[PDB]
RNA sequence: AGUAGUAACAAGAGCAUUCUGCU
């Protein structure tokens, strides 16, 4: 008898043991090497698709620019990305007129959003591309490095602490043809390593004043850069995910905050809902849909993906749509949510980090990059990057290619829902006039489209409908990847319906294991993902029981903190069996300290030593909840009391790279918490609420200083001996700062 | 001698190149950026790097007051901390088994503000510990994504307005133009004054206590049954995706 | 003008007044009365601050040249808002004061006031009873200078002394000379957002609109003027007819199955050995090591009496099968003699072959490689496709059935209080019980302590050649422990970089198995024969032979964290089954946890015998999907989500068909070349593409 | 050799979306 699971599904149905058709379990598959090839693909697809276009040279980068939108339309079912103004434009004013006052009051909340955001929103965020170093900083280094380079040219509008000041600087700042910038360079040595007596070449990353031009500026500014998605389920081929820079994240900042204004209110998309809310929404368009108007009336349901998602959508389009969007308001508010639009539309693509080459006759290697792919004969290749390079040669400007067509994944991620939605809004009763109907739910690329009709010609007539309007503003539906049954099961972002129950299963099951703080905070984070799990992510309940069970296992092996009754003999066995041995009350003890499991499926949201501080010894409570312990760092004020426990510790870190002294370039961080940690100093708050002010640091940090030496003074615990020793030194570090 | 301690360091830090061009050029609205400057390669997966970094003899390292409050040696001969190589800063590499002696073997102190500031998850508890549960209904789960009061607060005080009640509190310089305006604000004020006259604790310490016993939080969830306060702190118990677990809080 | 100020005034009032102005948000060019009238009132109540002092006995005594005394004024106007306002709360705190609505310009220590001073053109009486209005109630002696040459205060009170006034009206007279001179005295006296762009990126703007526009202002002012004509129905009339969604019928009876690949039969791919492993076991362990892996493992090694010379029985074809032979022999010789928790074999050169030292060419950089002719780039293939073989079959048939040990041991919890807590409990404890003796918990088990110390000795013991024991710790059916071992791991060397980077190792495991049954199984692998062992039974008792089967293995930093997390199958075939019942309380409205696991019939089909389908228990439902769970965690590839993927949509087609629910395709052909595309050369991936065509030729015969 | 799979690792930049003990 051989065995087969599929044939679970003879006694079951398929949507209520989908979870078995996920293979979640095993690692996800990640890339090797560079992410070069799959960004010249994306960029050779994206031209592709377009082909068909206008080409044109831009005036100021120099970069070959393919315009496909108001083309010629499509004559097969290839993906196009030849999409129409008037249609979009069209589709824009219907959604505009089913939805009375939803463009006014949108724009009426980003223009109050608008005024209100400070710079500091964008240290906030996944990590950014820095156009200084050519490298993904987080977001707070690259904003302060894109701060720091305005601020050593004539840019300081951003010294007024709001958002659009610094969008401000940001374009002025491309009439500067003289842009100095602080990079990163690299000496070497070939220095011994005195390990295994071998000859290795160290490297000294240090600092250098380099100059631009205003074309290298130009092309630094509108580059993306691109890398291989990671970690990516459901697909057996990797792909290239794009991450902006600096010049145009707060633009796409308020143009995806201008959309999820629109999005929020518009109940036929599926962003920016959770689960249940996405379970909501399913429920919401099975029974708008679902109202018999008379006896015979054929409700179908289109499962659908859209092929080409983001190599069809245009920056044109998007530009046009938020010109739309905003009519009426003041022109100021349209160009500056016009910004990133146009900038995407001149944008280039940084093409990753070249290829690896072999030398077998000098059993050598090299990685050389991708400035040096166009003066490289072309026989050194495989037959795949030959046609990849000899595609995109004509694209390349300064070791980057032009990508005017198309958007990478996952810039506008809300503007498009914006145009899915009004071609989903197209196709009303009230509308249309025709023998069909429909209704969808659109997220960034997946939908779920239910059309009504008479007779299943009318059925037919309206995916023909819904496809063609598609195909007219750039949305390619998958004819691979979508199917079409009656209403009553389907399928959206990985939310299954049937007749009625829905299967989130969108979320990939963490791993429940700890999470590498230190004792308590993988505690607190376990119990907490076990929590949010069981309400967001939709956890059972024996299944929570069994993630308790193996996270505290787990936990127990990681930080070697097994129960005092245990046969194991790990390193830390012996200091906690003579801690088992002389408690009294065992069961108080924490699970770190040896003690028993307190947890299960009621008290998930209570702490460790708060749930068991009534059952532990009061010695052992007061050693653990020492308010002078040497493992929590203490602030002066003799320090406070420390109201964290022992199991509240630092772990050693490592920051360390391979034969890199990077000396030179980890000194201003350090530099900064010294800023920061004398700043707290002299403001005590400014850790609890964030400090406001114009003035410098010093400035602040100096009239502190004066006026509290004067206070001290004039009440009393401050002869007038110290105050003045306090302002003669502020006096002296006034004139060091004149004459520094 | 005081406030010269901290303007000698100021003095010494004025005294560097960089740190000068740093503190007159970087205003005070930049110093929220600077704060969270970051220049290192960072770790990829902190639980794998937790699972093979505790696995050496010394993963902890704590300040050098350590060399002074525990012993080098254990009881059954294990090592507590040893120095790092040519690093005679206030920083030494620790064993997890100097944790343990500490909560064996360490001083013992009084623990009274530890109910205290924690007092939101002692009231958490003394609430499910006295709870009554009923039977489990099972049905078909409708929920909808309410704004419900996960945090409650304080009566006919605002999240606007508790959190200036607290900065008058404890960092009373450090206000601005902000003024209180109520009647019951005053009196709270002075009582939190009152109960905070001794204590040996940070301001941020006592500014979260009063946080989270005062400033009301807010937040979309799937309810499906009562919205009071004390329902949503059992919002992963009381119901499922089939089922609904009735349950009364204590109190 | 500005050049007005820049001429008689000090160059610190002109730095407090530019920080004045830049606080606003202002350039001097629009508004220069804004700066001429800022630092008139800045020097105003600087000459009001100068020279005004306070001794240690406290008495105002006006000096010129701070030593022995402080200042009488504290300045507050000049400062940024809210370092002034941080001052008049310092202020206000120490006096208790009640703080002013508005910032103040000074502050008297002596008289214990906020001073507000006002400079004005117009008269001062009206502008001093407006003052007054703006500041009623508050306690501020307000004090209002004027360019008409006089001076009014609150209660006609003046703290100030008699020449001082005369030398503030005395400079108040200079500049109101020196502003009717110039032409700029009359210009003085009676005093939305912006987003536009720069010519660059008015350039940039111009070349990113349609094609039908050279503008931006145009295309801005046809799209905010736009009024549509029926432009889609015109585009739809337009367009070809060869752009069409066309249904097609779905019918799973008419529908054909998934082509399979040809070629070789596909090998074993496994980190080790699963249904062919053996394991030497000591009962009730303790021997003075007793947990340390390599005393386990040299305790689990002297069970076994009865070895041989070792002679290789299988060669691996692509490899030099004399170092295995020596890798071997050099390991059981170091084990019989090492000292110590760990063991580090001798660097020789059948080990560096093994474990492959000296593969890798030299990374050099590129400036150096410039005149390399010979320098062709690295080639990337597909796989080469292999052909199902029935080996794969056989494991999952193995992996699915119980043992007599009990391999996991899961923690303890709290005590259950709430009725949904003991119905979870119910429920968990039905699943534990049917798969704690299965033999995929044997796999799960194997995987994790494998992988956990091939992480650890990979991190700790980077430049060696580490020994690592092959151990899983289980008890039996009366509760005493039994440690198993199966065989060895030869780690290489591992400094692990990215989360891909390779540490290579050299698995050698025992087993019974002849590879030379189902050789096309064992192509990676180079099989010895090193015992002979007593085979028992009820009734025969025979000498069979021990092999072991050596080979070079690969992982990585991404896989051995992924295999050390290999518990959470057992919570993945949980949060499974748990649905089912999760479903079945859906509809039925109890708890159907009991009706699930106590109705132990033979209702669930499973199976795929000779005489047709065969239906288990739950109980072997449970089992099995672990087994998936785990065959998925040791098979895991890309060609595994790609066709899952894929052939998810396939079997929801059939389920939309099953419920009469009329499913159509608008390319089926297209989704068939999408999943085999991803059947390449997986085993587990043949298998579940054969699983597939079983399924769908059973759903057709339960309908013809 | 091996891992692996559209490109890499098999040491010599990581160019990010003195230890190892799990009943």
């Amino acid at each position: 008898m051989d065995v087969n699971p599929m044939l679970i599904f003879l006694k079951v149905p398929v949507q209520n043991a989908i979870s078995t058709t996920f293979p979640y379990t095993g690692d996800p598959p990640y890339s090797h090497g560079t992410g070069t090839g799959y960004t010249m693909d994306t960029v050779i697809r994206t031209h592709d698709y377009s082909s068909r276009g206008i080409w044109k040279t831009n005036s100021e980068t120099g970069a070959q620019q393919l315009n496909p939108i108001d083309g010629p339309l499509p004559e097969d079912n290839e993906p196009s990305g030849y999409a129409q103004t008037d249609c979009v434009l069209e589709l824009i004013e219907g959604l505009d007129r089913s939805h009375p006052g939803l463009f006014e009051t949108a724009c009426q909340e980003t223009i109050d959003a608008i005024q209100q955001t400070r710079v500091d929103k964008l240290t906030q965020g996944r990590q950014t591309y820095d156009w200084t170093l050519n490298r993904n900083q987080p977001a707070a280094t690259a904003l302060a490095n894109t701060i720091e380079v305005f601020r050593k040219n004539g840019y300081k509008l951003n010294e007024s602490g709001r958002l659009i000041d610094f969008l401000k600087d940001v374009l002025l700042s491309f009439e500067n043809d003289s842009m100095e910038v602080t990079t990163h360079f690299q000496k070497k040595k070939r220095i011994r390593d005195n390990h295994s007596k071998k000859m290795i070449t160290q490297r000294t990353i240090g600092k250098k004043r380099v100059k631009l031009t205003k074309k290298n500026y130009l092309i630094r500014a509108l580059t993306l850069n691109t890398m291989t998605k990671d970690a990516e389920r459901g697909k057996l081929k990797r792909r290239a995910i794009a991450t902006p820079g600096m010049q145009i994240r707060g633009f796409v900042y308020f143009v995806e905050l201008l959309a999820r204004n629109i999005c929020e209110r518009l109940e036929q998309s599926g962003l920016p809902v959770g689960g249940n809310e996405k379970k909501a929404k399913l429920a919401n368009v099975i029974k708008k849909m679902m109202a018999k108007s008379t006896d015979e009336e054929l409700s179908y349901t289109i499962t659908g993906d859209n092929t080409k998602w983001n190599e069809n959508q245009n920056p044109r389009i998007f530009l046009a749509m938020v010109l739309r969007i905003t009519a009426g308001q003041p022109e100021w508010f349209r160009d500056l949510l016009a910004v990133a639009p146009i900038m995407f539309s001149n944008k280039v693509a940084r093409l990753g980090r070249g290829y690896m080459f072999e030398s077998k006759s000098m059993h050598l290697r090299t990685q050389i990059s991708a400035e040096n792919l166009s003066d490289i004969n072309l026989r050194y290749f495989n037959e795949d990057t030959k046609k990849k390079i000899e595609k995109i040669r004509h694209l390349m400007v300064e070791g980057t290619a032009s990508l005017s067509p198309g958007m990478m994944m996952g810039m506008f991620n809300m503007l498009s829902t914006v145009l899915g939605v009004s071609v989903l809004n197209l196709g009303q009763r009230e509308i249309l006039k025709r023998t069909y109907w429909w209704d969808g739910l659109q997220s960034s690329d997946d939908f779920a489209l239910i059309i009504n009709g008479h007779f299943k010609e009318d059925i037919q007539q309206g995916v023909n409908h819904f496809y063609r309007t598609c195909k007219l503003v750039g949305i390619n539906m998958s004819q691979k990847k979508s199917y079409i049954n009656k209403t009553g099961t389907f399928e959206f972002t990985s939310f299954f319906y049937r007749y009625g129950f829905v299967a989130n299963f969108s979320m990939e099951l963490p791993s429940f294991g700890v999470a590498g703080n230190n004792e308590s905070a993988d505690m607190s984070i376990g119990t907490t993902v076990i929590k949010t799990n069981m309400i967001n992510n939709d956890l059972g309940p024996a299944t929570a029981q069994m993630a308790i069970q193996l996270f505290i296992k787990d936990y127990r092996y990681t930080y070697r903190c097994h129960r005092g009754d245990t046969n194991l003999e790990t390193r830390r066995t012996k200091s906690i069996k003579r801690l088992w041995t002389e408690t009294i009350s065992k069961a108080g003890l924490l699970v770190a300290d040896g003690g028993p499991n307190p947890y299960n499926l009621r008290n998930l949201h209570i702490p460790e030593v708060c749930l068991k501080w009534s059952l532990m010894d009061p010695d052992y409570r007061g050693r653990l909840c020492n308010p002078n312990n040497p493992f929590v760092h203490h602030m002066e004020v003799l320090e406070y009391d420390a109201v964290a426990t022992t199991h509240s510790w630092t772990p050693k870190r490592n920051r360390s790279i391979l034969n890199t002294n990077q000396r030179g370039i980890l000194e201003d961080e350090r530099i900064y918490q010294k800023c920061c940690q004398v700043f707290e100093k002299f403001f005590p708050s400014s850790t609890y609420r964030r400090p406001i002010g114009m003035a410098s640091m010093l400035d602040a940090m100096l009239s502190r200083a004066r006026i509290d030496a004067r206070i001290d003074l004039e009440s009393g615990r401050i002869s007038s001996q110290d105050f003045s020793e306090i302002t003669n030194t502020c006096k002296a570090i006034e004139a060091l700062k004149r004459q520094g | 001698g005081s406030g010269m301690e901290r303007i000698k360091e100021l003095m010494e830090m004025v005294k560097n190149s960089r740190m000068r061009e740093i503190l007159t050029t970087t205003s005070v609205d930049h110093m929220a950026v600077i704060k969270k400057y970051t220049s290192g390669r960072q770790e990829k997966n902190p639980a794998l790097r937790m699972k093979w970094m505790m696995a050496m003899k010394y993963p902890i390292s704590a300040s050098s007051r350590i060399r002074e409050m525990i012993p080098e040696k254990d009881e059954d001969g294990n090592t507590l901390w040893t120095n790092t190589k040519d690093a005679g800063s206030n920083r030494v590499l620790v064993s997890p088994n100097a944790v343990t002696w500490w909560n064996r073997a360490g001083p013992v102190s009084d623990v009274v503000h530890y109910p205290r500031v924690y007092k939101m998850y002692f009231d958490r508890l003394e609430r499910l510990t006295h709870g009554t549960f009923g039977p489990v209904k099972f049905y078909n789960q409708v929920k909808v994504r309410k704004r419900v009061d996960i945090n409650p607060g304080h009566k006919d005080l605002t999240s606007r307005e508790a959190q200036e009640v607290i900065m008058e509190v404890v960092f009373p310089n450090e206000v601005g133009a902000r003024t209180l305006s109520s009647d019951a604000q005053l009196t709270i004020t002075k009582e939190k004054k009152e109960e905070l006259k001794n204590c040996k604790i940070s301001p941020i310490m006592v500014a979260y206590m009063l946080e989270r016993e005062l400033v009301r939080r807010t937040r979309f969830l799937p309810i499906a049954g009562a919205t009071s306060s004390t329902y949503v702190e059992v919002l992963h118990l009381t119901q499922g995706t089939c089922w609904e677990q009735q349950y009364t809080p204590g109190g | 003008m500005e050049n007005f100020v820049r001429t008689n005034f000090n160059p610190m009032i002109l730095e407090r007044a530019e920080k004045t102005m830049k606080e606003y948000g202002e350039n001097p060019q629009n508004e220069g009365n804004k700066f001429a009238a800022i630092s008139t009132h800045m020097e105003v109540c600087f000459m009001y601050s100068d020279f005004h002092f306070i001794d240690l006995e406290g008495n105002t005594i006006v000096k010129e040249n701070n030593a022995m005394l402080k200042h009488r004024f504290e300045i507050i106007e000049g400062q940024e808002r809210n370092i002034a306002w941080t001052i008049v709360n310092s202020i206000c705190n120490m006096t208790e004061n009640s703080k002013p609505r508005f910032l103040p310009d000074l502050y008297d220590y002596k008289t214990n006031k906020f001073i507000e001073i006002g400079v004005t053109r117009r008269k001062v009486e009206d502008y001093y009873y407006e003052a007054a209005s703006k500041l009623k109630g508050e306690n501020v002696y307000i004090h209002i200078f004027s360019f008409d040459g006089e001076e009014m205060a609150t209660d006609d009170e003046y703290i100030l002394d008699e020449e001082s006034r005369a030398r503030i009206k005395t400079r108040l007279f200079v500049l109101r000379q020196e502003l009717a001179t110039a032409g700029l005295w009359d210009s003085f006296r009676q005093s939305e957002e912006e987003f536009s762009y720069p010519p660059t990126f008015q350039r940039l703007a111009n070349q990113s609109l349609p094609p039908s526009f050279k503008d931006y202002h145009q295309f801005k002012a046809y799209v905010s003027s736009f009024k549509a004509n029926g432009n889609i129905e015109a585009k739809l009339g337009a367009m070809s007819e060869k752009v069409n969604a066309q249904i097609e019928s779905f019918d799973p009876r008419t529908i054909r199955e998934l082509e399979l690949p040809e070629g070789k039969f596909c090998t074993q791919r496994s980190k080790f050995l699963l249904m062919d492993a053996m394991k030497l076991s000591v009962l009730n362990p303790a021997h003075e090591g007793e947990g340390i892996p390599m005393k386990d493992a040299k305790a689990c090694l002297d069970t076994f009496w009865g070895w041989k010379k070792a002679t290789i029985i299988k060669k691996h074809e692509k490899g030099v099968n004399t170092n295995y032979l020596m890798i071997w022999e050099q390991l059981l010789e170091s084990i019989k003699e090492m000292e110590g928790k760990f063991l580090n074999l001798k660097k020789t050169n059948h080990l560096k072959w093994g474990l492959g030292e000296g593969q890798a060419p030299e990374k050099m950089d590129f400036e150096d490689c410039k005149e390399v002719p010979d320098l062709f780039q690295y080639k990337s293939e597909p796989p080469e496709k292999r052909k199902l073989a029935s080996w794969i079959q056989s494991e999952f048939n193995k992996a699915s059935e119980l043992t007599n040990s009990n391999w996991i041991e899961f923690d303890e919890l709290g005590n259950d209080v709430a009725p949904i807590e003991h119905i979870a409990s119910r429920r968990r404890n039905f699943f534990t019980a049917e798969v704690s003796q299965c033999r995929a918990s044997e796999y799960i088990m194997k995987a994790v302590y494998i992988n956990t110390a091939l992480l650890n000795s990979s991190c700790t013991a980077m430049e060696e050649y580490q020994v690592i024991p092959i151990i899983t710790k289980c008890r039996d059916t009366s509760g005493q422990r039994r440690t198993n071992l199966y065989g060895f791991i030869i780690k290489g060397r591992s400094h692990l970089r990215n989360d891909t980077d390779v540490v290579n190792f050299i698995s050698l495991e025992f087993s019974l198995t002849d590879p030379r049954n189902e050789i096309h199984k064992w192509e990676k692998y180079c099989v010895l024969e090193i015992g002979d062992m007593e085979i028992r039974t009820s009734i025969s008792t025979i000498m069979k032979p021990v092999y072991l089967y050596v080979r070079t293995n690969g992982t990585s930093k991404i896989k051995m964290k992924w295999g050390m997390e290999m518990r959470r199958c057992l919570l993945q075939s949980l949060q499974q089954v748990e649905s089912m019942i999760e479903a079945e309380s859906a509809v039925k409205e109890k708890d159907m946890t009991e009706p699930f696991f106590r109705n132990r019939e033979n209702d669930w089909p499973i199976g795929e015998s000779p005489q047709g389908i065969e239906k288990g228990t739950i109980g072997k439902v449970c089992r099995v999907l672990l087994a998936k769970s785990v065959f998925n965690s040791i098979y895991a590839s890309a060609q595994l989500e790609g066709f899952s993927a894929e052939s998810r949509k396939l079997l929801l087609l059939i389920q939309a068909f099953r419920d009469n629910l009329d499913p159509g395709t608008f390319d089926l052909k297209g989704l068939y070349e999408a999943i085999e595309e991803c059947i390449i050369n997986d085993p587990w991936v043949l298998l579940n593409a054969s699983w597939f065509n079983s399924f769908l030729k059973a759903v057709q015969l339960s309908m013809g």
